[PDB]
C-alpha cells in the first residue's frame, strides 16, 4: 500500500506543476519548444515514477533476496 | 436411551452415630459425571457432590463419594439427627439427567394451559442454563427440559415433546414453562433449577416447587 | 487419580497422559509428562519416537479461490523415550510395569495458545488456528498403524488481581465533549459488560444516535495479513442531547455465540475435535502466532454531511482458573 500512496502524492505533485505550466507558457517564454518539452517530461516523469515507486521493491524482492481409535480413561492409585 | 440409575436400598433404619453407605447402579458408563442430592420432605433438593468426589461448597466433611466401576458410593462416617432426608442419584453426561429412585433414611382438562415463572436474581441468562424438572406423589425426579441461551439450544423430554415450550426473558431474568395440553401425568411439584455454563457441577440451586393439581 | 490413555490402530502401542491442559504463567508452562507403552516385543530393533508439535494454519477466501494457504510449523522437539520423574510417572510405571516408559516435554514460554477460526459451512476438513499434538510412532517415515496422536491445548487463565478502571474521553471544536468508562476491565464469559457514557453538547446542532459495539482483533503475525475486525455484538440507541446539555447514561452488552454462528474467521478457543467452544479470550502480551484482543468503541453521530465522535476502551476477557480440568465436551 505504501507504494501505492507514494505514487499517488509524486503524481499529484507532477500534475499540479504541470497543467499550469502547459497553459502559461505557450506564447510568453516560448511556443514549439517549452509546451512539448514540458508535456513530454511530464509524461515520461510519471511513468517513470510509477515504476520506480511501485515495481522497483518488487524486482528487489524477486531477484535479489529471492529467499522469500477413541480416547479412554485408568484410575492410577 | 434412558440410562436406568439403580438405586438399591429403599429405606435405611440408619440408626444415629453409625456408619451409613448408599449405592447407585447405572447401566451404561457414565464416567465421574454423578452427583448426589438431598432432599428434606416437602422442600427442594440440596446438592452434595458432584463428580463423584468433590464435596460441594457448605457441605459438612462427613459425606464422601467414591466410583469403583459403574457402581457410586455415598458414605456418612457420622449421622446425626440433621441428617435425615432422602438421597438421590443423578448422572449429567447425557442428555436426559436420568435420577435415580430414592433412598430413605428414616430412624383440568386437556385442553387447559398454565404458565409458571422464575424469579431469579443475581444470575444471567447467559453464563447459566435453565432447567425445569417435576416430581410426582411418590415417584423420583423427572426431568422436564432445559435451556441455555449462550449457544442457544433447548432440549424437551420425550413425553412432553409439543405441549411444552420453555423459555427466558433476559431483560426480566425470568423462566418461563408454558403449559399448553395437561395429560394425566402433570399432577406434580415442578421445580426450577439453575447450573453453570462451560461447566457442569449438578444444579447448584433450585426454587421453590409449585404444586399443580391437573388433569381431573 | 484419572488419566487419559490411548492405544494404536494395530493396537501394540499405548499412550497414558496425565491432563489435556497446560496453563502458561509468566513462569514456565506446565510441562508434558506421559507414559508410553510396548506391551508386547513385536519392535525388534525398531524403537519408539515422541514428538511434541505446534501447527499454525491460515487460509482465507480470497486466497482460497486464488489458491494460496498458509501452513508453519513453529516448535518441533523428539525424544527417543524406549532406551527426574515425577510422582505421577513414577505411579503410572508402578501400575503398568517394565514395559512403561517415561517422556516429558518442556514447553518454553513465549509461544502462542491454541487458537481455532470458526470454519464456514463449505470448509469440511481441519480448522485454521495454531494447535499442538503429541505424536508417539514406532520408528527406528511415520505409519498410521503404528502412530497415535493426542491433541493437547495451552491455555491461559485470568490474572488473579484486576488493573485499573478503564475509561476514555474526547473534546472537539467546531465545542463537544464526550466520556465513557467501564466497570472493570476483566470480564468474565458470559457475564454483562456495563459502560458508562456521558455527553456534554453546547453546540447548535444536536446528537440523534449513540451505537456501542463489541469489536473482536484478530492480529495474524506470520506470513502478514491485516487483522480480523468483527462486530461481536452491537447495541443501537437513538437519543438526543440539546445544546448546552449534558446526557449520561449506562448501557448493558453481552456477547456470545448464538448470534454469531454465521462469521467466518472469528476467533474461539482450542477445540479438541468439533465441540462448541466460546469466543477466544484476550492474549496477555507479557507471540508468533494469533493474538486476540478486544475492544468496546462508543460513537455519537452528531447532527445532520456530518460526521461521528468515537472512544475506544480495551478490556480483558478470559476465564477465571477452574478447580477442575475443562471436560472439552458438551457437559449434558
Amino acid at each position: 500500500a505504501k507504494p501505492i500512496g507514494f505514487t499517488m502524492y509524486t503524481t499529484c505533485i507532477i500534475w499540479l506543476a504541470f497543467i499550469p505550466i502547459f497553459f502559461g507558457t505557450a506564447q510568453s517564454a516560448e511556443k514549439m519548444y517549452i509546451q512539448t518539452t514540458t508535456l513530454t517530461v511530464s509524461m515520461s516523469l510519471s511513468a517513470s515514477v510509477s515504476l520506480g515507486m511501485l515495481y522497483m521493491p518488487k524486482v528487489y524482492i524477486i531477484i535479489f533476496h529471492p529467499e522469500q481409535t477413541n480416547t479412554s480413561s485408568t484410575k492410577t492409585t | 436411551g434412558d440410562i436406568q440409575m439403580t438405586q438399591s436400598p429403599s429405606s435405611l433404619s440408619a440408626s444415629v452415630g453409625d456408619r451409613v453407605t448408599i449405592t447407585c447402579r447405572a447401566s451404561q458408563s457414565v464416567s465421574s459425571a454423578v452427583a448426589w442430592y438431598q432432599q428434606k420432605p416437602g422442600k427442594a433438593p440440596k446438592l452434595l457432590i458432584y463428580s463423584a468426589s468433590s464435596l460441594y461448597s457448605g457441605v459438612p466433611s462427613r459425606f464422601s463419594g467414591s466410583r469403583s466401576g459403574t457402581d457410586f458410593t455415598l458414605t456418612i462416617s457420622s449421622l446425626q439427627p440433621e441428617d435425615f432426608a432422602t438421597y438421590y442419584c443423578q448422572q449429567y453426561k447425557y442428555v436426559p439427567v436420568t435420577f435415580g429412585c430414592g433412598t430413605k433414611v428414616e430412624i383440568v382438562q386437556p385442553g387447559g394451559s398454565l404458565r409458571l415463572s422464575c424469579a431469579a436474581s443475581g444470575f444471567n441468562v447467559y453464563s447459566s442454563s435453565i432447567h425445569w424438572v417435576r416430581q410426582a406423589p411418590g415417584k423420583c425426579l423427572e426431568w422436564v427440559a432445559s435451556i441455555s441461551s449462550y449457544y442457544g439450544y433447548t432440549y424437551y423430554a420425550d413425553s412432553v415433546k409439543g405441549r411444552f415450550t420453555i423459555s427466558a426473558d433476559t431483560s426480566k431474568n425470568t423462566a418461563y414453562l408454558q403449559m399448553n395440553s395437561l395429560r394425566a401425568e402433570d399432577t406434580a411439584v415442578y421445580y426450577c433449577a439453575r447450573s453453570r455454563q462451560f461447566w457442569y457441577s449438578g444444579l447448584d440451586y433450585w426454587g421453590q416447587g409449585t404444586l399443580v393439581t391437573v388433569s381431573s | 487419580t484419572r488419566v487419559f490413555k490411548k492405544a494404536s490402530p494395530n493396537g501394540k502401542l499405548t499412550v497414558y497422559l496425565g491432563k489435556r491442559d497446560f496453563v502458561d504463567h509468566i513462569d514456565l508452562v506446565d510441562p508434558v509428562d506421559g507414559v508410553v507403552l510396548v506391551d508386547p516385543e513385536y519392535l525388534k530393533e525398531r524403537r519408539v519416537y515422541v514428538t511434541l508439535t505446534c501447527a499454525f494454519r491460515y487460509g482465507r477466501e480470497d486466497l482460497d479461490v486464488l489458491g494460496l494457504t498458509f501452513r508453519k510449523d513453529l516448535f518441533v522437539a523428539n525424544v527417543q523415550s524406549f532406551p527426574p520423574l515425577t510422582r505421577l510417572q513414577e505411579r503410572l510405571i508402578k501400575k503398568l510395569g517394565e514395559h512403561a516408559y517415561p517422556f516429558t516435554f518442556e514447553i518454553p514460554p513465549n509461544l502462542p495458545c491454541s487458537v481455532t477460526l470458526q470454519p464456514g459451512p463449505e470448509d469440511t476438513g481441519k480448522a485454521c488456528g495454531v494447535d499442538y499434538e503429541v505424536k508417539a510412532f514406532c520408528a527406528e517415515k511415520i505409519h498410521k498403524r503404528n502412530s497415535v496422536r493426542l491433541v493437547i491445548e495451552k491455555v491461559q487463565y485470568a490474572p488473579e488481581r484486576p488493573g485499573p478502571q478503564p475509561t476514555a474521553e474526547t473534546t472537539r471544536q467546531f465545542p463537544l465533549h464526550l466520556e465513557a468508562s467501564l466497570d472493570k476491565e476483566i470480564y468474565y464469559h458470559g457475564e454483562p459488560i456495563s459502560v458508562n457514557v456521558h455527553v456534554t453538547n453546547n453546540t447548535n446542532k444536536t446528537v440523534k444516535k449513540i451505537k456501542i459495539s463489541v469489536r473482536q482483533y484478530a492480529d495474524i503475525c506470520l506470513f502478514n495479513t491485516a487483522q480480523y475486525k468483527c462486530p461481536v455484538a452491537m447495541e443501537e440507541a437513538d437519543d438526543t442531547v440539546a445544546p448546552s446539555s449534558t446526557f449520561c447514561k449506562v448501557y448493558t452488552l453481552t456477547p456470545f455465540l448464538a448470534n454469531n454462528r454465521e462469521k467466518r474467521g472469528l476467533a474461539l478457543d482450542g477445540k479438541l475435535k468439533h465441540e462448541d467452544t466460546n469466543l477466544a479470550s484476550s492474549t496477555l502480551l507479557r507471540i508468533l502466532g494469533i493474538i486476540v484482543s478486544y475492544k468496546v468503541k462508543v460513537k455519537l453521530v452528531v447532527s445532520r454531511a456530518s460526521s461521528d465522535v468515537a472512544v475506544e476502551l480495551p478490556f480483558t476477557l478470559m476465564h477465571p482458573k477452574p478447580k477442575e480440568e475443562p471436560p472439552h465436551r458438551e457437559v449434558p
